[PDB]
RNA sequence: UCGGUACGGUUUGUGUAGGAUAGGUGGGAGACUGUGAAACCUCGACGCCAGUUGGGGCGGAGUCGUUGUUGAAAUACCAC
């Protein structure tokens, strides 16, 4: 009747609570959307529902025979293959018991003959449970819909941000009855989300997403679950209905607490100054100050320090010269015949779907690559700063402070001697929260940590690669209003189309079709011009794939 | 689309759970309008088949026959096929039938193999399996009984397989047969449902049931008849 | 900041010892070799 | 007038290859002249391949059908 249900659930440290009194319940087919700020507990609720952790109070009770999947905020894999990335979970109770049916039928005669009736027929019983057991012709069904990489290559550095396309195929093949997909639209395309839109719509089974897109929240979701910092409140309706009734709620809450804060100060002097006023009653009126001042500090949350990018040396007049570069691999044809300068004091945007080669183009510039037939002039005044797409500089065992400081005391950032602990809290880690391991940090504080160890050089040429992931609108605005005030050459790879309309001066973009798949067009102007230049120069200016039989 | 099919719609009462004797009278009145038909059985179960401990399958015996064309394929070599080639199989195959089946000559209905063939049956059961022709260790198509396997196809042993939707399906008889050639077939069917009765189901066990034919409308069936099928 | 934790054995899960740790110094559950009387020999003990 | 339960008829679903798997399971040579070429046409469903024989107002003659065979399966037809 209920797929999932919760008692008075309180997952917490006793010093710092992260969930508190989370009492709610879900139906079958309950398409849910989860919204909230960073630091609320949105991923520590989807972690209880998949059994990957246990609460410190209250029972979390899945239904009887409904299985649950999960896609965490960083997706793990195995280091074996790509078609291995459709057998580990997903088709895992059929594939592991598929070769054994072909192994039990090797025609032994001295070993056993009539014991093939209670084990080989028992394996014949479990193949009817899945209603299909050829498993081969219906596994290119699962990779010609995600547009997966070719299935015969391992997930080494060979895979970029289509690592997520594989982890959206281990999960969406198990078909769980409770589907906990936590931010599926990281690193995807202008059409990879557009595939996932039509797939999560007609989907028998419950869905909990912690997404930020607007097609899921306005048309697929039916319940919206706000996560306040520790609290949890359900609501009913799509996201257009949610924000209207959210607006009138924070209206009458905005002057609920104004006259509350006015009351505490009006009887602050009543309890501090002039304690001559009443004898032997004062221990009954003083407690009503404390009982409203201890609940005035459970919503006093307005301490949000700004993201600030430090400034180092004077940037000259030449930054990146690309001398007719070609780049590729054996048989592969990425970047071909590209020449562009890089404008001093200008945000540069990169446009392209997954699999064109955006993040290798920065690896040339720092030095992690070498061009095949071409050259890149660095210019003796720039200073690189490379934040990577895969966030590979995070060592998930040692604490936060040891990742960015390397155990030192002062680190060299802005041609000064900054005390390296003060450089940590500049990106939002106040004091005793240096001492917690980085592998368990939030999606905001793993993106407010990758900016720490990569902007540690004060460089006047910073190469932002997916900066708009897993961070809310209070920091996203505090980023884009902090890399406008930066004196030179921020270069950004992004997929948020409503981010490059804010902060762009130049666009490098892919425009390849069936004559050559490795063109790169350069543009002088913002994103609100390239979307109009494209329709007046080219002609390119759907038909959904099912992922299963039905 | 035809008045003659809808003329029997008045021959079925709405809220009256019929008897198995009154059941087969309507099959004699509907299927006689056209050629020969086959009587169907639909049973809804009060189980939860999402789990694996409530999958239900059993065998059956038909003392009145089945009326099936029953084209029998044999998968054996040596003396295993010799004790069944005289039993009445129309097309007796061998190890050469590996290349005739998947090549495009699929004209057979049954499949009888021996346990000394499964290294070559398993490459043929890839296509015959999802078509329902899987090697059966239960009834006798694939076992050590190489003598009475072909006669069981004319003996009337058909398994029943519940789906996820809690729907049982099992044919019981032809159209030219009378009512008394159906009471013994139908009464053992609900018995074999009770022979695979789960110990973890809830509520009322058999909550809805109907019996019809190929070109016949629905008929109410009584769950509270377990003794007076004849 | 010094809560009172109880220490339970690994095999029989009985609760034999209560003690105090500091919670901002040691976030994870302690492990000690203490004496379980129901087992008769020293065993390992986590928290609850 | 707005919703829950119970029953009943109608309708609904489009990776690619084939005259859009008419969705799952179990059967099965059936439908009888209803041509589709009136209309909210194209069954009025999806309007993505632009079409799934039924509120059918030329008819009572000719009917996507069986035959064709690309594909885990195309094939009418009712019943759960
Ligand atoms: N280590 C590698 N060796 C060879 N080819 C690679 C390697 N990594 C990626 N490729 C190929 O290059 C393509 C794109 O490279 P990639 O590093 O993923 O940059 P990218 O396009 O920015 N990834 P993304 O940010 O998700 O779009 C892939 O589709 C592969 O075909
Ligand atoms: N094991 C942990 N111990 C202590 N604090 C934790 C732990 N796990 C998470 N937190 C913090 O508690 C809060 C819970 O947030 P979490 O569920 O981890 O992601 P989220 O921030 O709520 N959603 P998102 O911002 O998209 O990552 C965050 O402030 C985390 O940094
Ligand atoms: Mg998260
Ligand atoms: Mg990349
Ligand atoms: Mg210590
Ligand atoms: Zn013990």
């Amino acid at each position: 009747e209920f797929i999932y249900t919760m008692k008075k659930v309180r997952k917490a440290h006793g010093d710092k609570v992260i969930l508190d009194d989370v009492t709610l319940s879900f139906y079958p087919g309950a398409k849910i959307g989860v919204v909230g700020p960073n630091g609320a507990g949105k991923s520590s609720v989807l972690r209880i529902m998949a059994g990957l952790d246990k609460p410190n109070n209250g029972d979390a009770f899945l239904a009887t025979g409904a299985t649950v999947g999960i896609l965490q905020q960083e997706p793990p894999l195995n280091e074996d293959k790509t078609v291995r990335g459709n057998v580990e979970e997903g088709m895992g109770d059929i594939k592991i018991k598929l070769d054994r049916f072909n192994e039990v039928a090797e025609l032994m005669a001295t070993d056993y003959t009539d014991e093939l009736m209670e084990e080989m027929g028992r394996l014949q019983e479990e193949l009817d449970h899945a209603d299909a057991w050829d498993l081969d012709a219906q596994l290119e069904q699962a990779m010609d819909a995600l547009r997966c990489p070719p299935a015969d290559e391992p997930v080494t550095n060979l895979s970029g941000g289509e690592r997520r396309r594989v982890a959206l195929c281990k999960l969406l093949l198990s078909k769980p009855d409770l589907l906990l997909l936590d931010e599926p639209t990281n690193h995807l395309d202008a059409e990879s989300v557009q595939w996932l839109e039509q797939h999560l719509a007609s989907y028998p089974g419950a869905i909990l997403a912690v997404t930020h897109d607007r097609y899921f929240l306005d048309n697929v979701a039916e319940w919206i679950l706000e996560l306040d910092r520790g609290r949890a409140y359900p609501y009913e309706g799509n996201y257009s209905t949610y924000l209207e009734k959210k607006a009138e709620r924070l209206a009458v809450q905005g002057r609920k607490d104004a006259k509350l804060q006015k009351r505490l100060t009006e009887e602050l002097a009543w309890v501090r100054s002039g304690a001559k006023a009443r004898q032997a009653k004062s221990k009954a009126r003083l407690q009503r100050y404390e009982e409203m001042a201890a609940e005035a500090e459970k919503t006093r949350k307005l301490d949000f320090e700004e993201i600030q990018i430090p400034v180092g040396p004077r940037l000259g007049n030449v930054v990146v010269e690309v001398d007719h570069l070609d780049k590729g691999y054996d048989g592969r044809a990425l970047i071909k015949d590209l020449s562009f300068s890089l404008p001093r004091n200008g945000i540069v945007g990169v446009i392209g779907p997954n699999g064109v080669g955006k993040t290798t183009l920065f690896k040339t510039i720092v030095g992690l690559e070498t061009p095949d037939s071409g050259s890149v002039k660095v210019g003796e005044t720039v200073k690189l700063s490379y934040v990577d797409q895969a966030r590979a500089g995070i060592d998930p065992r040692k604490t936060v402070w040891e990742v960015v400081s390397d155990g030192l005391d002062y680190i060299q950032v802005g041609q000064t001697e900054v005390p390296s602990r003060a450089y940590v809290s500049a990106f939002g880690f106040k004091g005793p929260d240096q001492q917690k391991p980085a592998g368990v940090l939030s999606g905001g504080e793993r993106n407010r940590l990758n900016l720490a160890l990569t902007l540690k050089q004060g460089g006047n040429l910073i190469l932002l690669d997916e900066p708009t992931n897993d961070l809310d609108v209070e920091t996203l605005g505090s980023l884009e209003n902090a890399l406008l005030n930066f004196p030179g050459c921020a270069v950004v790879i992004s997929h948020d189309r409503w981010f490059l309309d804010r902060t762009c001066t130049h666009i490098l973009a892919w425009e390849g079709d069936d004559d050559n798949e490795a063109k790169w067009f350069w543009f002088e102007g913002n994103f609100g011009a390239y979307e109009e230049n494209k329709v007046e120069r080219l002609g390119v200016d759907v038909t959904h794939r099912k992922l299963t039989r039905g | 689309t035809s008045k003659a099919y809808r003329a029997a719609a008045a021959k079925v009462d709405r809220t009256n759970l019929y008897t198995p004797l009154q059941a087969a009278k309507l099959a004699k009145e509907t299927s006689s309008t056209k050629q020969d038909a086959t009587v169907e059985v639909a049973i809804r179960l009060g189980v939860d088949p999402r789990k694996a401990d409530q999958m239900v399958r059993g065998t059956v015996n038909l003392p009145h026959g089945t009326g099936k064309t029953a084209r029998v394929a044999v998968f054996a070599v040596g003396e295993k096929a010799d004790a069944a080639v005289a039993a009445g199989a129309d097309v007796v195959g061998s190890d050469d039938l590996i290349e005739r089946i998947q090549g495009g000559w699929l004209e057979f209905d049954a499949a009888i193999a021996t346990p000394d063939q499964m290294a070559k049956v398993g490459r043929i059961a890839r296509v015959l399996g999802p078509r329902g022709l899987m090697p059966n260790p239960k009834t006798g198509t694939v076992t050590a009984d190489v003598a009475k396997a072909v006669a069981d196809i004319k003996g009337g042993k058909i398994n029943f397989r519940v789906d996820k939707q809690a729907n049982l399906h099992f044919v019981i008889g032809k159209a030219s047969f009378d009512e008394k050639l159906l009471a013994e077939n139908y009464g053992a069917a609900i018995d074999e449902v009770l022979r695979l009765k789960p110990s973890s189901s809830k509520g009322r066990y058999l909550k809805k049931i109907t019996v019809s034919t190929t070109t016949g409308p629905g008929i109410p069936v009584d769950p509270s008849i377990t003794r007076n099928f004849a | 900041v010094r809560p009172k934790i109880t220490l339970a054995c690994e095999v029989c899960k009985h609760r034999n010892y209560i003690t105090k740790k500091n919670r901002r110094n040691d976030p994870d559950r302690l492990e000690l070799k203490k004496f379980c009387p129901n087992c008769g020999k020293h065993q390992a003990h986590r928290e609850t």
